[PDB]
């Protein structure tokens, strides 16, 4: 059994002076039913304009549906 | 003391039945017993007596003093009982401000951090029982307080009903009571009386002085009211000094 | 001069051909390197993965730390408490017998509470044929037995006075007995409510102790768990200690970083970004080495060609 | 003139052919810009779906309470209707107290009567000294006289049987009014709880309005059903970072920005049709 691995890895711990709780308890209140979780996880970049990319998405088909140069087929 | 005992708890619906049921028993019925056996023991001996019969007065001391003992005894029986009332009442209102316990609070009384009333203690000194709020007086022991002096010679107002001695001190003011009224010679059987008027006529003929009006003066004179026969009562003294005058108008 | 219209343009071309070149050579010497930083994932992530991600194996050791620690709370709680009834059993015990006590004492106060009754009725019966009796004598007029009939009463009214003694004793007795029954019959109610919320707080942590366990038991031999000598023996056939290549440096980048949360996710992307745009004429190097020099050399050449054709164009 | 102008035209002209250049890699910068729309719109629905979930447990817990409430009120209501019938019964029984005390007053004074018959009867046993005459007139009476006593205790007993009957009626039927008082005062302290706790469905309702409009703000809340993406908010974030960075990459290499490129392609395109209508007139 290699020595380096296990020398990595660690198994030694404090279980002696913690506990769960700090001196006591806050009990649960009768009426303790706070919705919450209202919002969990995101807010990386703002969405709103990425539905501007959406509307992006198809005004380049809506462009690209059009006359677009090498139109120089004028005569007299 | 050193124990999951605690000293009490305060009081619980669940029982509440019997905290209701705390009640103590009535004793008027057998007070009322013995005072119609002691106002018994007293008629017969007005004429029962002998001629040569001569001192009566330490019999109707004992007898006074028998009638005192109960009526004291009656009194603070009562005392007793409207007290006991009161315990209870002042038991509910602490419950009323008992912290009422439930789930595992049990031992946080339990600790002796919060206390709850005992009844116990709260009769062990219950309010002073002291023997006050007694005005006594009755018929029963008008009788006495004259009928030793009416069985020495019934022909004399010794009480006046206003200082033990007389009403009077140094003068002969007032007046000898003869019952039987020489308008009605003959013998009355239960006459009745109007306080006021300290007067009786007959068992019946109360109405002398009625010709479409219905009350008039007092009977003989020195008055300055006339009758209400509505307020004629019984009263005790009149057979009281007939039975004697009865017994000794013979041989 | 049609020979040198030829040469010259081809040599001024060829030149432009070696400076776009060049502007390749340093992105290719980018690839190069990019590739090296690349292959670092190599070491990198096959090494957090070998020794799975310290988010994991650490991870599961204080959880499973936690847990343990939560292992003994509910259990040493119920330790006391679950003996604590017989405590409550002997109180309870206490209670019953203050029940016996209950039911000895006011039966005994009841029967005093007879025993005056009957005193003062069952001895009325002579107080009353008193009258009966004088009455009877005194109705035989027609010598003085009449003295010793009038003294009965003074005695009688003498026993009933002392008669009505008991009757105030006993009526305060029995009440003031019977409530203090009462009142121990209302501390014995409150205590058999008591053990039932006991026992529910008992059968909570009970449940939670149980609760517990499960969790003490599933948080070990989870697939991860499982996962003890696999993640490591990804060498199921190069376990000669040879790993220690890494074994330094790894480790200045590990238990001495001041910072191992999913730290992944710094290069795990930006290894993607780099990465996305590469591969394009990878292997245009032999050009810009050889063919390049080739190019660069016949500078000179035809540039002496032209020097020989210009020395005949002042020649003429 | 004519051919000075040919040129400014054929110049736009390529200018505007090297912004439809750069909108064709824009065509791919948004097809692949459109995945972290689809990732948040994911994240969005399984937020609102645990939202939601959430509501119908507090609807649940709710419901549970207010049957808790339904039982108490039950309680309430069969217990206080019984007591108005023990009350009716303990302030009518008082007539039979009323109507005993004279039943028993007059049973003394008929056992009076014998009281005083029986001794001016037995007086005829006197010193005289079909003869029958001497006693038995009363003897029957005489005897009858223990069968008239007896109405005193006949009529005592009861009276003592009603006093003790009227005390335990009355005492047990007003205490139930402490048990009224504390089933109310329960009332009370659960009506209180649930004006307490409901609040939380408008607390709860207000967000599902507010995360499902905002939802609904991206023309879709039902489609991306069918997009393949792991259920886990944390997960989601991963890949949203992993293409956030290629579309950062994307964008970078270019060294353009797509939607500034596209505002100048408008009117650049927009160059196109103005020089053209000009060329015509110069016709």
């Amino acid at each position: 059994d290699p020595i380096l691995k296990r020398t990595i890895i660690s198994k030694r711990k404090a279980p002696s002076n913690n506990e769960d709780e700090e001196i006591v308890k806050t009990p649960r209140k009768l009426v303790n039913y706070v919705p919450l979780k209202i919002f969990n996880l995101g807010d990386s970049f703002d969405d709103t304009i990425t539905t501007t990319v959406a509307k992006l998405q198809d005004l380049k088909k809506e462009i690209l549906d059009s006359p677009r140069s090498n139109k120089s087929i004028v005569i007299t | 003391n050193d124990n999951p005992i605690p000293k009490s708890v305060p009081l619980h619906p669940k029982s509440g039945k019997y905290f209701h049921n705390l009640h103590a028993r009535d004793l008027s019925n057998i007070y009322q017993q013995c005072y119609k056996q002691i106002d018994e023991t007293i008629n017969q001996l007005v004429d029962s007596t002998s001629p040569s019969t001569i001192g009566i007065e330490e019999q109707v001391a004992d007898i006074t003093s028998t009638y005192k003992l109960l009526s004291t005894y009656e009194s603070e029986s009562n005392s007793f009982d409207e007290h006991i009332k009161d315990l209870k009442k002042n038991f509910k209102q602490s419950s009323d401000a008992c912290p009422q316990i439930d789930l595992s609070t049990w031992d946080k009384y339990r600790t002796g951090e919060l206390t709850a009333p005992k009844l116990s203690e709260l009769y062990l000194n219950m309010p002073t029982p002291e023997p006050a709020t007694m005005v006594n007086n009755t018929d029963t022991l008008k009788i006495l307080k004259v009928l030793p002096y009416i069985w020495n010679d019934p022909t004399c107002v010794i009480p006046d009903l206003q200082n033990p001695a007389d009403e009077d001190d140094l003068q002969i003011e007032g007046g000898k009571i003869e019952l039987t009224c020489p308008i009605t010679c003959k013998p009355y059987e239960a006459p009745l009386i109007s306080r006021k008027c300290n007067h009786v006529f007959d068992r019946d003929g109360i109405q002398n002085y009625l010709q479409g009006y219905t009350t008039r003066d007092c009977p003989q004179a020195a008055c300055s009211q006339v009758v209400s026969m509505r307020d004629f009562v019984r009263d005790p003294i009149m057979e009281l000094r007939c039975k004697i005058a009865k017994m000794k108008e013979s041989q | 001069q049609g020979n040198e219209q030829s040469l010259q343009k081809d040599l001024d071309f060829k030149k432009a051909k070696i400076v776009h070149l060049r502007q390749e050579s340093d992105k290719l010497r980018k690839s190069v390197e990019s590739l090296r930083d690349f292959q670092n994932k190599k070491g990198e992530i096959e090494l957090h993965s070998q020794l799975l991600p310290y988010v994991k194996v650490k991870d599961h050791k204080e959880k499973l730390n936690i847990y343990k620690e939560e292992y003994e709370r509910a259990k040493a709680n119920l330790r006391a408490i679950l003996k604590d009834k017989k405590p409550f059993a002997n109180t309870k015990k206490t209670l019953e017998n203050q029940v016996e006590e209950l039911t000895e004492k006011c039966s005994l106060k009841t029967d005093e509470f007879l025993k005056a009754k009957e005193k003062i009725n069952e001895i009325f019966e002579k107080l009353n044929t008193i009258r009966d009796e004088v009455i009877k004598k005194k109705n035989q007029n027609e010598d003085d037995q009449i003295q010793q009939l009038l003294l009965k009463q003074r005695h009688l009214l003498s026993k009933m006075a002392s008669s009505m003694k008991s009757l105030k004793n006993c009526q305060k007795e029995l009440i003031s007995t019977q409530i203090l029954q009462f009142e121990a019959q209302n501390m014995d109610v409150s205590m058999n409510d008591v053990i039932g919320f006991f026992n529910e707080r008992e059968a909570d942590l009970k449940s939670q102790y149980e609760d517990k366990k499960k969790f003490v038991k599933e948080m070990r031999d989870t697939p991860e768990f499982q996962s003890w000598m696999r993640e490591i023996r990804s060498y199921d056939q190069d376990t000669k200690e040879k790993l220690n290549k890494v074994a330094e440096k790894y480790e200045e980048e590990g238990n001495f970083n001041l910072s191992f949360v999913q730290d992944v996710l710094d290069k795990l992307e930006s290894e993607i970004a780099m990465v996305n745009h590469d591969e394009s004429a990878v292997t245009i190097l032999d050009q810009v080495t050889a063919e390049l020099r080739e190019l660069e050399h016949t500078v000179p050449q035809q540039s002496k060609d032209l020097e020989t054709i210009k020395a005949k164009l002042k020649e003429d | 003139n004519m051919a000075l102008h040919l040129e400014n035209l054929k110049s736009l002209k390529a200018e505007y052919e090297d912004a439809k250049k750069l909108l064709r890699e824009l065509n791919q910068t948004s097809d692949l810009n459109e995945r972290k729309m689809l990732l948040q719109a994911k994240s969005l629905w399984i937020d609102v779906a645990h939202n939601t979930d959430a509501c119908k447990n507090l609807e649940n817990e709710i419901s549970g309470i207010q049957q808790k409430v339904d039982e108490v009120t039950e309680k309430i209501r069969n217990r206080q209707e019984k007591i108005e019938r023990y009350t009716s019964d303990g302030t009518t029984i008082e007539a039979q107290i009323d109507a005993k005390v004279i039943y028993v007053n007059e049973k003394d004074s008929e056992h009076q009567n014998a009281r005083e018959l029986l001794r001016d009867v037995k007086s005829r046993f006197e010193k005289e000294k079909k003869i029958e005459q001497i006693a038995q007139e009363a003897q029957p009476i005489k005897e009858q006289y223990d069968s008239t006593k007896l109405a005193l205790v006949e009529a005592q007993d009861e009276l003592q049987q009603l006093k003790e009957d009227i005390n335990s009626r009355q005492s047990k039927i007003q205490k139930y009014k402490d048990d009224t008082i504390y089933y109310e005062d329960k009332k009370k302290v659960y009506l209180e709880n649930i004006k307490k706790i409901e609040v939380n469905v408008a607390a709860l309702k207000e967000g599902i309005q507010r995360q499902i409009q905002n939802a609904c703000a991206f023309c879709s809340k039902e489609r991306i059903e069918n997009v393949d993406l792991p259920d886990t908010q944390e997960e989601i974030k991963r890949e949203l970072d992993k293409v956030s960075r290629m579309i950062q990459k994307a964008e970078k290499s270019l060294g353009l920005s797509q939607e500034e490129v596209i505002a100048l392609f408008e009117k650049c395109r927009n160059k196109y049709k103005e020089g053209q209508k000009k060329y015509m007139e110069i016709d």
